[PDB]
């Protein structure tokens, strides 16, 4: 998963 | 008749021709590979152009004139090994030699060219070549290669679909069982990926039950699983170099309660609406989609009556981005622009979520709960393609597999  | 799983030797040749079509006369590109530290992991820019997966090697691509039929492809390799005769007969290199001859072979190429492409800003051959370059011009190359990697070919799309199908059926088989510790669920999914046909894990996974689900980077995966909680899992496999990526959440007891139903439906509502936008005729960009996902979530929070809490705006209950590009790396091509419209052939993820803290300002049946749902989507001309569609997510489909199998 999530980048930022 | 393939070279690597899913890709033929002819496509690799066409990738090299397309890059040469953007270079001026008298240029040469230089790329160095990685070393053994551990299962080996090649430098992905060199793998995209050749398919070679041995350590301690150097690749060079040379363009002498303004004609596309004079191009030359060099490779330097160690003397199981493929060898000098195999790298030409199987990988189709025009010239080859032993890696021990780098101090005499490379200088002959540099002296006869005008433009030198090398990323001056850790491998053993990298430190060697950089020390040589500190009336010619030195230019970067990594950003220019990424603009090609972000548009997948029809064959590339087909191998990514197979890895997403294998990971999704493994989730369905886990839904029909009961587990009492995070570590048993972890080792089950890993074995199903491999015996299903994948090569290895795509990334280090998350298995977090109960209150552990509030930590976005939880990795220990060794706790006891209580009968009153839900669990959040993020894991997937990889095949031939290409990655997948999946998230699901479900209750440990096998039946949704009323409070569990109301929170899960808020997350699923946002995800379905955002997936419908992924059409290239709409002209949306990735950042446009993130902005619209914030507007949709705050309406769901208003219907729940939990949107006016002092000190907990929407950015604190939903504190991460909406997705990213996907390919040979998990966070693929991170240097392209987030603000330009999406094109036909890209692959992106969609993964919103919600996470409620342990404070008295919220109802007692909402504290210490976290949920996330994620899929992989390919962009089309006037439609799209869901690559991980086999894994169920609707409430009525979930409860049917958990109870009947
Ligand atoms: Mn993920
Ligand atoms: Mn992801």
């Amino acid at each position: 998963x999530p980048p930022a | 008749g393939e070279l690597t799983p899913g890709i033929s030797a002819l496509e690799y040749y066409e990738r090299r021709i397309r890059l040469a079509e953007t270079l001026p006369p008298k240029s040469c590109v230089i790329l160095a590979g990685n070393d053994i530290q551990y299962p080996f992991q090649q430098e992905n820019d060199l793998f995209y152009l050749s398919g070679w997966n041995e350590p301690n090697s150097v690749m060079i691509l040379e363009k002498p004139t303004d004609s596309l039929s004079d191009t030359i492809f060099h490779m330097l390799v160690p003397p199981f090994r493929s060898g000098v005769y195999g790298v030409q007969e199987i990988f189709n290199a025009d010239e080859s030699a032993s890696i021990n001859d780098l101090s005499k072979y490379l200088p002959k190429i540099i002296n006869r060219n005008e433009f030198i492409y090398f990323d001056m800003l850790s491998s053993s051959n990298f430190k060697h070549i950089k020390s040589l370059l500190d009336n010619k011009t030195i230019k970067p190359i990594s950003k220019r290669i990424a603009e090609f990697r972000k548009i997948k070919s029809p064959q590339e799309l087909r191998i990514m679909r197979r890895a997403g199908q294998i990971s999704g059926r493994s989730f369905n088989q886990a839904f029909a069982k009961r587990f009492r510790n995070e570590r048993t669920l972890d080792s089950f999914l890993h074995y199903k990926f491999i015996s299903g046909g994948c090569d290895k894990d795509a990334y280090i996974p998350v298995v977090a039950t109960g209150s552990n689900s509030l930590c976005i980077h939880y990795t220990r995966n060794d706790d006891v699983m209580f009968d009153d909680e839900m669990v959040l899992v993020d894991a997937a496999g990889s095949l031939g170099g290409y990655c997948a990526d999946i998230s699901r959440t479900w209750p440990n007891s096998g039946k949704f309660t009323d409070a569990q139903r109301d929170l899960y439906e808020a997350v699923l509502n946002v995800q379905r609406d955002c997936i419908k936008l992924c059409k290239a005729s709409n002209n949306y960009s990735l950042h446009d989609i993130h902005e619209k996902s914030i507007t949709l979530m705050k309406q769901e929070l208003k219907n729940l009556g939990i949107d006016k809490v002092s000190g907990w705006n929407v950015e604190k209950l939903y504190p991460h981005y909406i997705g990213h590009n996907l390919g040979l790396d998990v966070h693929d091509v991170p240097k392209v622009s987030r603000y330009e419209p999406l094109k036909v052939g890209q692959v992106i993820t969609i993964e919103p979520g919600l996470y409620i803290p342990n404070e008295e300002s919220f109802p007692s049946y909402f504290r210490n709960v976290g949920i996330r749902i994620e899929d992989d989507i390919a962009i089309g001309e006037d439609t799209y393609t869901n690559l991980t569609v086999e894994a169920v997510k609707e409430i009525d489909d979930l409860e049917n597999v958990m109870q009947n199998g």
